[PDB]
Formats: structure tokens, C-alpha cells, sequence
RNA sequence: AGGGGAUCGAAGAUGAUCAGAUACCGUCGUAGUCUUAACCAUAAACUAUGCCGACUAGGGAUCGGGUGGUGUUUUUUUAAUGACCCACUCGGCACCUUACGAGAAAUCAAAGUCUUUGGGUUCUGGGGGGAGUAUGGUCGCAAGGCUGAAACUUAAAGGAAUU
């Protein structure tokens, strides 16, 4: 019967997608963070509140967990988003590997298409 | 669909629709003549038998019937109309 | 009429059968069904790649027609076009729903994630069903990326397209990004294809 | 998709046969009939009828109510069935 | 009460209202 | 104090949708009742039923109160609201919002001789829900309205001068009389006649027109 | 055995226009049909027809405008008289103003207007909206 | 109600399907209607193996299984059997295990 | 509609399905208006000028609403050789 | 009425249980037919859905036929094949899975094309009991079957779904 309440799991959630730094995986530190930062009626709702911020600071750094994504975190995905290093190769432009296609779809592209070198199998 | 004009049908369609359930009525049989591999004649035949049909000389069996379109004596030629 | 340059370059019929945009096609099909070319032996069909552009730029034309750029929805809750809706929205600013769709979105104007489209870009009905059933109570139309198999309920305008690689879900959402910023958009030329990488689409494996 | 009963021009026949048999069902036509009023009800089949009561009678109410329903006993004159007809008012038991 | 059993009570009945009036 | 989400809301409250039938030409799903409020200031407000309903509970049986009400004009425009309160003061008023907001036009028309507007529907419509199935057989002038008492104020505040019904089914039960009389009537533009067989342009919405004066900046 | 072939040709238009068809295959053609769907096509109900010849009773092939909303067969066919057209376009059709009750005339098949105009009667065929 | 879109059973194309035996309580049922189910089944359990093959001749010990259709009727089958009365949505799943 | 005069008496004169003509209701929800865009030489199209189609609930649920555009479109000339006529 | 009668089992014997239990459980066990001839003619005889006919919208699988595979087997030289198998195709079949119309709903390939009411046609029902009873014919060796009421009584009985 240790399970955290949303009241807590919340509040929590909100402290480390605001104060990412300024948190450090320490709860006599996090408790003096939650006194300065928060205002916290009950001084046991603290230590909870403190207890579970560093439990989520310990399992974010063994990677990104789902749910919380932080100010810094959303820059990092904005990044391997953008920032996409699949981009050497031109890519599926595969004038190697495109072009080994059937004699169904060499009659379609005849049909159509205007003129491609294609490579054509069968079966 | 909604819009076809069946007036107007395509070939692919009309090739598999049933003998009956076509634009109009008309049968998918033919007629082969179809010549001796002995006594050279143009005996003409029916694509789906029903009799075990002979040539004229000797009774040489150019068909055999089936349950559809009729069997060829091993060696023949035929020809379409 | 179209002025008729837009005519399936081979540039671009090259990107759609090197994406596999018609290769694979579901060997058991639904009675539409005209975008078909001749189903291939081994099973599997092969769909018109002509028509499927011919649609894309009609459908370019619908969006483009849409004067607000961010009243078109595109959405996409599978994973493989997950950042291609995400760039399509980027690029032509079209607020997209990638990931969970959360129902009640076109009905149910209270809640926080209310949007009213005059338009939706759907990349599967099947999958995002949700989607094109929400837009029906509100009179707004779809524009879906379907396969040859994938139901046309509630659905007016299909790009018939594929959906089992993922180059072809990444490929034909670029290039309709494409197609539409070019009417009445920063892309002044027709020619030239715009060479940003169409590697932007495709769902990177973790 | 025939609806069950004939619908030919030289049906009127069918038609009326088949209302004449499952008229009977009916409830009004049946007792109208076969005279129901005429054989049974100890009036005959009309609308009052004449007696010389016999006894006075407590009947007692039906179950969800109690009490005593002050009914007389009485002998028709028109055909001589005995009948219990009730005496409609508070003190009228010891009127009749 | 059984449809059954009132049946065959009614046939029982029946029977030896028979076997009275043969007599 | 409006404040309207729902962009038609925008558009109606900036006094740009004309008055009114701009939304039943289009079809736009209408969702604020303040929009109504705004475009037909003069409507009733006609409360129908008050049935007592019943759910059976652990303890006791909570008892709701099923209010039926009519929100129609006197001229073309008739809304059937049902909603289920736990109060009646309460119920009448949740049920005129949707009453409101369901409002549907009636395509009046003639018995022959024109002479005048129309007084009677266009041509004879059924409406069904449940058993009950109502007829509305457009009648002579002058005959007066010849209905049930309960449908016969939803054809008044519809605007109806003269009609026949044939009301088929269970017709005590009123919330499903009503719901099939109300389907009935809604049901008059839907039949394609001659009248208006003639092919006219298809006019652009005015979320196509006023485009970026909707959508709140 | 198909007892009508009216019945069956009406149905098939009817079937078809409740889903929004633009065309229709009527199998068994008589003239009797030919001459109602003249009717339906001079009020303009129905647009073409072609007569497909097959040494047979033959088909037709319909083409609908979206304009029909009912077109019925009265299967047994009444003998009418023009005294009492108007209980029938009163209880066929949608009130006074559109709509027409087909009568196999001796005159010819023909509409209650046109048989007033006409001033005679025959028996009922069906009716187009 | 009709409960079921069959009737518990598949007689659907024939008249009379001759009847079988429940395994245990004896109750004949007909057969379509019977929930059958292969008992297949190691001849030694799977716990006895061990000291089986170390106390037996012919190495290898091809260890042979044993098979019986079990019939049962359908109150002998709803005794905790692979039945576990499913809701009106779950009545359709036709999926076995 | 009209008084066998001028003065027409008749409020929303309802707009017919282009794929069916059936008239659209006030309240048919799923019934949906697409503008196409009026395009210029090779490019842009002119902001303000569309063709307008319209297409009913019934079709659109049915699922015949991409085959209906497609012929609408082909015999607009928005299309060509995508609805073949004889199927 | 003749054979036959192994098994199982109305009746019955009998042991348990029970407060009683001439029942449920246990052991026996006549009649009982499984068979030949002759009767009987009813079943939740059910798909509780009359038949003939037309139109409205995915997958297997039975039977027949048409194509295709340079698939397997086929050896007597290459195989003439044939069969089994695979893909596409129809005609009919027993079906099943998703659904705009219908229905009080459960629900459905018809229970759709139905107040916008008519393809042909046969049978049946008109609140619940009394009552499938009495009576009278009819058939049957009998048991019974077919047809089949009324007096009187009663404000509900019933169908489907909800809590
Ligand atoms: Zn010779
Ligand atoms: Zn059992």
C-alpha cells in the first residue's frame, strides 16, 4: 500500500517538465527545491511530492520514459526529427534498386509512363 | 458503380458472364472440321459431343463424349468454322 | 481543363515504383474497382500509377482550394506515417492529429482538443475510422490514402496507393505536400522537383 | 411479395367467403349471430326487466376492497330466472 | 399445471368417462 | 456574454449570416442555441409532457423527469427537444435548448387554386419512430387543422393552417408520436417534385466566404 | 412462372432509383412496358431507352434522371370509370399538382390529365410521382 | 428470446443428426450438438518420465501417447469444462484456444 | 412555390446531389460541399474561384462517393482516363 | 399376430437417502420396439419463418463445366494423357462475416423493395381463461386421430429490452 495518488503523481510531472534543472536525483536536495519552488500546504505531501520527483529524475536518465517530456527533451526530438541522418543517401531514388521490376508493371509504366530503364524479373 | 451503360459492355466481362446471363442469349459452342488421321475428310463436329462420332471408311472413333467438351483420337488436326 | 504540363514526370513515376507504391497491392481486392492494372501471377495486384497521380492532383486541388492553410486535419494514427503528416503540416500549415485521434475532436466543442476541418487527409480509413465517422456527423470531407482492398465508406476523393512498405505512405504524402505548395505557394517553378530529400516521410526505426 | 389473400379481378367470390367464415372471431358479430342475448342473459336480450325479490343479501367485495354490497335476491316476472341485482345507493337496502 | 400431465389427466379422464358410459 | 466557440457561432454573432436559412441551404450542423437566439427572436417555448421515469437502485428508485417540449416559430420552423432532469424547473429548460437547436424548416405548399400563400404541406409525408407512424395529407383550405391534440399545436407553432393525419401505432405514447409527427414534417423538403426540379448552382458556404473572418484571431 | 411482367420492370426501375442508379436492365420488354415508360419519358421521369432485339421477348436498357421518387403497378386491373378517377388521385397520389395514374385506355395507355382532357376511361395500369 | 443464430449445434442441410453419448453422465445428445473434445495425452505423466526411462529397456523410449474423443452433453460441459459461460457479446468468438 | 403570379413563397429552395439529384435536408449531416480550385497557366489557381460539387449523405455512405468525383471530374475536365464509362 | 430376444430398460422387485421419497442415486428386471406382415398418423414433426417469381451489397466450401501452371506424379524412349493440386471463371448448393432498409425490440440474404400502402397464390389468428373441453359426425382392434362449440369468468395475460 505504498501506491502514489494522482495529487502527487501530478504535481510531480508538472515540477520536472518545469524544473528539469534544478532537480537532482537526490530527495534531501528535491525537498528543499519542492520548499523553495512550491507552495505546499503539508510538510508530508512535500516529502512525497519530493520523493517521487526523484524517482522520475532516476528512471529519465536510463532514457526518455513515455509521458513526460520536458522543455530540453521536446529540442533533442526536434532535432532527431529535423536533423534526420538518413539523408547521404539521396534516398529511393535507387537507380540501383528501384529497378527490378515485373512484366506487369513494365507494361503499366509502357502504358503511361513516359521512358525508364527497367530492370525486369518475372515470378 | 452507380453509372455502367450495359448497352455498351466491355469484352472482359461479357468473355465471363454466363452463357445465359449476357447482353443477349449466345451459346460459347463452336464447331470443329476436323480432318482423319486415316482416310483424309473434313468431318464436321460439335465442341461438347454427346456421341462417340466416326468417319466414313472405317468406324475410326473421332470423338469420345464427356461431360463437357468432347475428347480427340490421340492424332487429329482441327479447325474452327 | 488542366494547362497539361502535369503529366507524370519520369522522375516521379521512377520515386513511385522504386517506393513500391503498386507492387505489393493486396491479392484479395474489393469490388470498386477500377484502379487495377493486371493483377500479377504469385498473387499480389498492381495498381494504375496514371490514375493514382491524375487523384493526387486533384486532391492537391481540393487542399490548395482550402483558403486557410490549417482547416485541412491531417491525420495519420499508424506509425508509418506518423512524421509525414508532422512535415505536411510543417510545410503547409495543416494541423495534424499523428498519434491517438481522441474521439469526440469535430463533435464535442468543449473539450480542449476541438478542431473544426473544412477538410481531412486520412492515410488508412481502416485504421483511423474514427477519423472519417466523426467527420460525417459535421459535413466535412476526407480525402484518404487507400489500397485497392480498403473500404470507400463515408470517403469521397481516394488516392489509390500502398500500404504495407511504408516508402509509399512516406513518398505520396511528400509528394502531395509537394503538389500543393506549389499552387499558390513558395515553389514558383513546376520543373525542378524540389529536391528536399523524401527521406523527411519515412518513419525512422528507433 | 402477394400479401398472402387473392388478388385476382374474379376473386370477389374468395374475397367474401373468407371475411363471412373469420367474421365469427369478432366478439359483437358472433353473440348478434347465433342470438347469444335470446338463449342466455336473464333478460332476454333487452334493455330492463321486472322481479319480486326473494331475499336481501351482504355480498362481500372483491379482495383489494371489504365490504358488505346490500344486493337484492330477485325472481325475473318475464321468464322466472332468479337474479341478484345490487341497490345502487348509502340507505336504499332498507327502502326496497 | 405441466401441459403435458393436464393433458394425460384430461385422457385418463376421458378413458374412464368411456368405460362409465359403456354401461 | 456569448463568447462563441463553433466558428458558425463567430459568424452569426459578427451579424454576417444573413437571417437564417443560409445554415439549412448548407447543412451546417448548428450547436449553440444562442445562434437561434440571435436569428428568430420570436418563438415558443411549449412544454408537451412531464412523465415521471424510473430507475430501480440498491435503496429506493431515483425518479427523473422526461420533459417533451416544442421551440417553434408561427411561420416555418418547428424543434423537438426530450431531455431526461432530476428536476422539472430544470428539465423544461434542457429540453428547450435542444428543442432550439433541432429546429428544422416545413416546405408548405397547395391543394390546387394557388391564391396566396401556402396554407397546407406540398404533398402527403409519413413520419416513424418506434410504432407510431404519422401521415400529414395536405387538406383544403379553411378546414382548420385536423390532428391529435398533442401534434396538433407542433403543426400551430410549424405554421400549418389546414392538414389531415392517419396517426397509426400506439399514438398515446407522445414522445414517440411526437419524434415520427417531427420527422414527418422535416421529411416535406426531401421529396423532389417538379415545383423545384429545375438545376440551379450549388451557392459556396460561408465558411468558404467569411474563410478568416470566423476562426477568433 | 412470373405472373406480370410490369410488375417486375416497375420494381426494378423502383429498386435501382432508391439507390441512386443511373440506368436499368429490364429482361422480359413487352410493349405494354414500352408504352408506360413512353408515358414516364414524356413528363420526363426517365430519360432513353434502347429496345435490345434478342429473337425473344428482348431487354431494355433505362436510363433514370433522378427525378421519380415512386413508380408503382395496381396488379389487378380495376375497371375505372371517369366518375371515379378523382378516388383514385386521391388515394395514388401526393395531394392535386404533380404525379399521374396510368389508364390502358381504349384510346390508348395514357394519364388521368390527358384522359379528362380526353373525356374517357378503361381500367389502371400503376402511377409515376 | 432466440438466444443463438444455430441452436447450440450445426443442423443446418439435414434432418436428423443419430445421437451420441455424453462420456459421463450418459445423457444422449446429437452428435453436432455434443461438445467434443481430443483428450490427447502423454501414456506416463509429466512427472513420473524420469524415473521411467532410467528403470526401462530400449534406450530412446519412444514413450507412445494415448487418443479419445471425449462427447459431452452440455450440462456435464458446463461442470468447469471449456465453456466458462462467456457474455451475449463473447456467445459469437468461434476461436478455440 | 409560386401564387400563379410573381412573388415566390418558398424559403430554402434545397440544392440537389450532383451524383443523384436527390435534394440534401436541412439537418443531412454527412452531406458535403467540395471546391475545387480554378487553376491559372502551369501553377496557381485564382483565391475565390472553384467549381463547386456537391455530394448527399446516402452516396457518401454507400460508398460510391470517389467513383461519383471521378466521373463529375473526368466530364469537368479536372481528370482524364481515370472513369471509364463501360466498366 | 409370427420369428427373435444380446445389450439397455416403462411396470415391478429391491438397497440407499429422506421427516416421508412407492422419485432423483445402486443392483436386478417383464413389456418393450431390432425383424416379417398389418395398423396408428401424432412430435419443440422447428429454420417455432407456406410455396412459385423479380430486384436491391466479402470469404471460404460441395457438385458440374470453361480456361490457364514449363506445378506434382506420370516411363513403356521423350510421356498421349489421366488423377491430385494451384489461379481466374461461371451455373446450382448447404452456408457463414461485415452493413445505408425493416422491426416493439432480440435481430435479418430475407423478417428488405410496406400509410410513397397492390407480382401470383394456399393456409391460419382477432384479450386471458373455460378448452382442444362437451356434443355430433368421421376414421381406428384399441389407445386415440380429424373437425370443434357455448354458458360462465376476468383487467389484464403476454412479447422484447432496461435498472
Ligand atoms: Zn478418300
Ligand atoms: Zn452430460
Amino acid at each position: 500500500g505504498r501506491v502514489r495518488t494522482k495529487t502527487v503523481k501530478r504535481a510531480s510531472k508538472a515540477l520536472i517538465e518545469r524544473y528539469y534543472p534544478k532537480l537532482t536525483l537526490d530527495f534531501q536536495t528535491n525537498k528543499r527545491l519542492c520548499d523553495e519552488i512550491a507552495t505546499i500546504q503539508s510538510k508530508r505531501l512535500r516529502n512525497k511530492i519530493a520523493g517521487y520527483t526523484t524517482h522520475l529524475m532516476k528512471r529519465i536518465q536510463k532514457g526518455p520514459v513515455r509521458g513526460i517530456s520536458f522543455k530540453l527533451q521536446e529540442e533533442e526530438r526536434e532535432r532527431k526529427d529535423q536533423y534526420v541522418p538518413e539523408v547521404s543517401a539521396l534516398d529511393l531514388s535507387r537507380s540501383n534498386g528501384v529497378l527490378n521490376v515485373d512484366n506487369q508493371t513494365s507494361d503499366l509504366v509502357k502504358s503511361l509512363g513516359l521512358k525508364l530503364p527497367l530492370s525486369v524479373i518475372n515470378v | 458503380v452507380l453509372v455502367q451503360d450495359l448497352l455498351h459492355p466491355t469484352a472482359a466481362s461479357e468473355a465471363r458472364k454466363h452463357k445465359l446471363k449476357t447482353l443477349v442469349q449466345g451459346p460459347r459452342s463452336y464447331f470443329l472440321d476436323v480432318k482423319c488421321p486415316g482416310c483424309l475428310n473434313i468431318t464436321t463436329v460439335f465442341s461438347h459431343a454427346q456421341t462417340a462420332v466416326t468417319c466414313e471408311s472405317c468406324s475410326t472413333i473421332l470423338c469420345t463424349p464427356t461431360g463437357g467438351k468432347a475428347k480427340l483420337s490421340e492424332g487429329t488436326s482441327f479447325r474452327r468454322k | 481543363s488542366l494547362p497539361a504540363t502535369f503529366d507524370l514526370t519520369p522522375e516521379d513515376a521512377q520515386l513511385l515504383l522504386a517506393a513500391n507504391t503498386h507492387l505489393g497491392a493486396r491479392n484479395v481486392q474489393v469490388h470498386q474497382e477500377p484502379y487495377v492494372f493486371n493483377a500479377r501471377p504469385d498473387g499480389v495486384h498492381v495498381i494504375n500509377v496514371g490514375k493514382t497521380w491524375e487523384k493526387l492532383v486533384l486532391a492537391a486541388r481540393i487542399i490548395a482550394a482550402i483558403p486557410n492553410p490549417e482547416d485541412v486535419v491531417a491525420i495519420s494514427s499508424r506509425t508509418y506515417g506518423q512524421r509525414a503528416v508532422l512535415k505536411f503540416a510543417a510545410h503547409t500549415g495543416a494541423t495534424p492529429i499523428a498519434g491517438r485521434f481522441t474521439p469526440g475532436s469535430f463533435t464535442n466543442y468543449i473539450t480542449r482538443s476541438f478542431k473544426e476541418p473544412r477538410l481531412v487527409i486520412v492515410t488508412d480509413p481502416r485504421l483511423d475510422a474514427q477519423a472519417i465517422k466523426e467527420a460525417s456527423y459535421v459535413n466535412i470531407p476526407v480525402i484518404a490514402l487507400t489500397d485497392l482492398d480498403s473500404p470507400s465508406e463515408f470517403v469521397d476523393v481516394a488516392i489509390p496507393c500502398n500500404n504495407r512498405g511504408k516508402h509509399s505512405i512516406g513518398l505520396i504524402w511528400y509528394l502531395l505536400a509537394r503538389e500543393v505548395l506549389r499552387l499558390r505557394g513558395a515553389l514558383v517553378d513546376r520543373t525542378q522537383p524540389w529536391s528536399i530529400m523524401p527521406d523527411l516521410y519515412f518513419y525512422r526505426n528507433p | 411479395m402477394g400479401k398472402g389473400k387473392p388478388r385476382g379481378l374474379n376473386s370477389a367470390r374468395k374475397l367474401r367467403v373468407h371475411r363471412r367464415n373469420n367474421r365469427w372471431a369478432e366478439n359483437n358479430y358472433k353473440k348478434r349471430l347465433l342470438g347469444t342475448a335470446f338463449k342466455s342473459s336473464p333478460f332476454g336480450g333487452s334493455s330492463h326487466a321486472k322481479g319480486i325479490v326473494l331475499e336481501k343479501l351482504g355480498i362481500e367485495s372483491k379482495q383489494p376492497n371489504s365490504a358488505i354490497r346490500k344486493c337484492v335476491r330477485v325472481q325475473l316476472i318475464k321468464n322466472g330466472k332468479k337474479v341478484t341485482a345490487f341497490v345502487p345507493n348509502d340507505g336504499c337496502l332498507n327502502f326496497v | 399445471m405441466r401441459a403435458k400431465w393436464r393433458k394425460k389427466r384430461t385422457r385418463r379422464l376421458k378413458r374412464k368417462r368411456r368405460k362409465v358410459r359403456a354401461r | 456574454g456569448w463568447v462563441p466557440v463553433t466558428k458558425l457561432g463567430r459568424l452569426v454573432k459578427a451579424g454576417k449570416i444573413t437571417t437564417i436559412e443560409e445554415i439549412f441551404l448548407h447543412s451546417l450542423p448548428v450547436k449553440e442555441f444562442q445562434i437561434i437566439d440571435t436569428l428568430l427572436p420570436g418563438l415558443q417555448d411549449e412544454v408537451m409532457n412531464i412523465k415521471p421515469v424510473q430507475k430501480q437502485t440498491r435503496a429506493g428508485q431515483r425518479t427523473r423527469f422526461k420533459a417533451v417540449v416544442v421551440v417553434g416559430d408561427s411561420n416555418g420552423h418547428v424543434g423537438l427537444g426530450i431531455k431526461t432532469a432530476k428536476e422539472v424547473a430544470g428539465a423544461i429548460r434542457a429540453g428547450i435548448i435542444i428543442a432550439k437547436l433541432s429546429v428544422i424548416p416545413i416546405r408548405r405548399g397547395y391543394w390546387g387554386t394557388n391564391l396566396g400563400q401556402p396554407h397546407s404541406l406540398a404533398t402527403k409525408t409519413t413520419g416513424k419512430c418506434g410504432s407510431v407512424t404519422v401521415r400529414l395529407i395536405p387538406a383544403p383550405r379553411g378546414s382548420g387543422i385536423v390532428a391529435s391534440p398533442a401534434v396538433k399545436k407542433l403543426l400551430q407553432l410549424a405554421g400549418v393552417e389546414d392538414v389531415y393525419t392517419q396517426s397509426n401505432g400506439k399514438t398515446r405514447t407522445l414522445e414517440n408520436t411526437l419524434k415520427a409527427a417531427f420527422v414527418a414534417i422535416g421529411n416535406t423538403y426531401g421529396f423532389l417534385t417538379p415545383n423545384l426540379w429545375a438545376e440551379q448552382p450549388l451557392p459556396v458556404s460561408p465558411l468558404d466566404i467569411y474563410s478568416d473572418e470566423a476562426s477568433a484571431q | 412462372t412470373r405472373s406480370s411482367v410490369l410488375a417486375d420492370a416497375l420494381n426494378a426501375i423502383n429498386n435501382a432509383e432508391k439507390t441512386g442508379k443511373r440506368q436499368v436492365l429490364i429482361r422480359p420488354s413487352s410493349k405494354v412496358i414500352i408504352k408506360f415508360l413512353q408515358v414516364m419519358q414524356k413528363h420526363g421521369y426517365i430519360g432513353e431507352f434502347e429496345y435490345i432485339d434478342d429473337h425473344r421477348s428482348g431487354k431494355i436498357v433505362v436510363q433514370l434522371n433522378g427525378r421519380l421518387n415512386k413508380c408503382g403497378v395496381i396488379s389487378p386491373r380495376f375497371n375505372v370509370k371517369i366518375g371515379d378517377i378523382e378516388k383514385w388521385t386521391a388515394n395514388l397520389l401526393p395531394a392535386r399538382q404533380f404525379g399521374y395514374v396510368i389508364l390502358t385506355t381504349s384510346a390508348g395507355i395514357m394519364d388521368h390529365e390527358e384522359a379528362r382532357r380526353k373525356h374517357v376511361s378503361g381500367k389502371i395500369l400503376g402511377f409515376v410521382y | 428470446p432466440k438466444k443463438r443464430a444455430s441452436n447450440g449445434r450445426n443442423k443446418k442441410g439435414r434432418g436428423h443428426v443419430k445421437p451420441v453419448r455424453c462420456v459421463n453422465c450418459s445423457k444422449s445428445i446429437p452428435k453436432d450438438k455434443a461438445i467434443k473434445r481430443m483428450a490427447i495425452r502423454n501414456i506416463v505423466e509429466a512427472a513420473a518420465v524420469r524415473d521411467l526411462s532410467e528403470a526401462s529397456v530400449y534406450p530412446e523410449y519412444a514413450l507412445p501417447k494415448t487418443y479419445n474423443k471425449l462427447h459431452y452433453c452440455v450440462s456435464c460441459a458446463i461442470h468447469a469444462r471449456i465453456v466458462r459461460v462467456r457474455s451475449r457479446e463473447d456467445r459469437k468468438n468461434r476461436a478455440p484456444p | 412555390m409560386e401564387n400563379d403570379k410573381g412573388q415566390l413563397v418558398e424559403l430554402y429552395v434545397p440544392r440537389k446531389c450532383s451524383a443523384t439529384n436527390r435534394i440534401i435536408k436541412a439537418d443531412d449531416h454527412a452531406s458535403v460541399q467540395i471546391n475545387v480550385a480554378k487553376v491559372d497557366e502551369e501553377g496557381r489557381a485564382i483565391p475565390g474561384e472553384y467549381v463547386t460539387y456537391a455530394l448527399s449523405g446516402y452516396v457518401r455512405s454507400r460508398g460510391e462517393s470517389d467513383d461519383s468525383l471521378n466521373r463529375l471530374a473526368q466530364n469537368d475536365g479536372l481528370l482524364k482516363n481515370v472513369w471509364s464509362y463501360s466498366r
